[PDB]
């Protein structure tokens, strides 16, 4: 994740293991029960979409629904790139591109490239766009997971 | 399973019935409005006969700690 | 929850998951027995009403409880705007606003509106209002649950 | 508690959940046993009396107990206001008021008042006033308590 | 359950009816003083005939120590 | 339980008396003098005939090794 240091810049540091491993025991124990959503939610505070893709790709079992999920997030990523068109003309020498849909999947982009979008001034919350295709996808799953 | 699936047993306490029926509702993604209209209607229709005798007593406005312990001895 | 910093300034900081799970723990085994009130307030020292909602959130059973909790909160909320009304005329540019019941519930209110009042000079506690709100609804609970 | 920073203050933190839980646990397992007061000590180390009602209020089971002390608490407390009669005259600016036996069981004094008493110079030292009365209260319980 | 619903068995020691007591009389959130008037009353009038006689004996200004003391072989 | 009423059966070993002992001994709160008084009184006074005897043999002066080592066999 991306967090605050004490000398007062946001900087990027590790996620913890008994984080990591809290993920995977609430995976383990309320598999498709709403309180993933909240838990999700706090346990994705201040997160990269790197941190998103492993956290995803750490799952085991429910593949179906692991499945689905994937399909939901390159839809909303799809989306995003059709809403959102390249800009005009070639990107300047003192600035840094405009994110695509894959770069807000963490798809195209490296940690770094990550770090200077929502480090820079204005910055841009590509963690709370995947959140939200995340959470919306995480709707779907549940509203089928009803038995 | 669907809201409508929700119902009361015979001999089951109202009390297991309404958290069964908020735990279903807290599965429907639906407008509040509409939660609103589900809350009055299909709590008490899907209730038992003997509950439903004493709720229909309670007449209209009655809240929650009321309902449930208007049905406590059923 | 808002702590105070090294440096002399109050500052947020996340809320642990061992902190997290202690939440969920209690309730698990305490249901809705008394202890469970100094419990919350102790573990909601310096909180905000945006943790306070991820922990209602977070519950799972009990929700019978958990709507009447609801409810008593709007309740409280609804008699929070009914009796402080809004204040004369447009909000100043050297200030910033009073909050509504819904501020107060976190749901109207940002993290950044949320630390504003809190450490601002006065500072207004819109944690210990919410605070309140919920131990009043949780006697509400624990007198009917009583057997 | 009030406990001293790296700065060489006194400043207050908050007490753990590990400890809060061990303090459960001990209750749990030992009950009335001896054991029970050096390890409360070692637990109390630094402890505000809001702290030591949050420990007894937090408390579950054995109310005849839990009864008992609170009325030893007060005893103890009635007599603290009756050895210490108020002082001559109004209150000075210059100077903070004297305590009463509920300023000591921490009732009718606020958190800010308990650190300026234990933290002002000369310092007075409430904790280990409700201590005895805790240890006191103890000794009474664990004589019954013995069959 | 209610406060008043709260009373001794013919066999149950006291000190186990005490315990019951306060734990109701913890979930009780009345002023002090109507608390201390429970506490002298109630708690004795719902003792089984053989303690209350015990504690009859006592007079009053007896402390709950002596009270767990005299009623212990019955 | 009272001190007085901490006794050593007729097949219990002594090792596992003296740990009671001290246990209650570790609830009274009496000056050290009396503690002493009733660790040489009470102890030996309480123990059974068998070891009673061997303790007696020991004399005084003696300490609790020797007090535990003397009756292992009884």
């Amino acid at each position: 994740p991306i967090v605050q240091n004490l000398q007062g810049q946001m900087v990027h540091q590790a996620i913890s293991p008994r984080t990591l491993n809290a993920w995977v025991k609430v995976v383990e124990e309320k598999a498709f029960s709403p309180e993933v959503i909240p838990m999700f939610s706090a346990l994705s505070e201040g997160a990269t979409p790197q941190d998103l893709n492993t956290m995803l790709n750490t799952v085991g079992g429910h593949q179906a629904a692991m499945q689905m999920l994937k399909e939901t997030i390159n839809e909303e990523a799809a989306e995003w790139d059709r809403l959102h068109p390249v800009h005009a003309g070639p990107i300047a020498p003192g600035q840094m591109r405009e994110p695509r849909g894959s770069d807000i999947a963490g798809t195209t982009s490296t940690l770094q490239e990550q770090i200077g979008w929502m480090t820079h001034n204005p910055p841009i919350p590509v963690g709370e766009i995947y959140k939200r295709w995340i959470i919306l996808g995480l709707n779907k799953i549940v509203r089928m997971y009803s038995p | 399973t669907s809201i409508l699936d929700i119902r009361q047993g015979p001999k089951e306490p109202f009390r297991d019935y309404v958290d069964r029926f908020y735990k279903t509702l807290r599965a429907e993604q639906a407008s509040q409005e509409v939660k609103n209209w589900m809350t009055e209607t299909l709590l008490v229709q899907n209730a038992n006969p003997d509950c439903k005798t004493i709720l229909k007593a309670l007449g209209p406005g009655a809240t929650l700690e009321e309902m449930m312990t208007a049905c406590q001895g059923v």
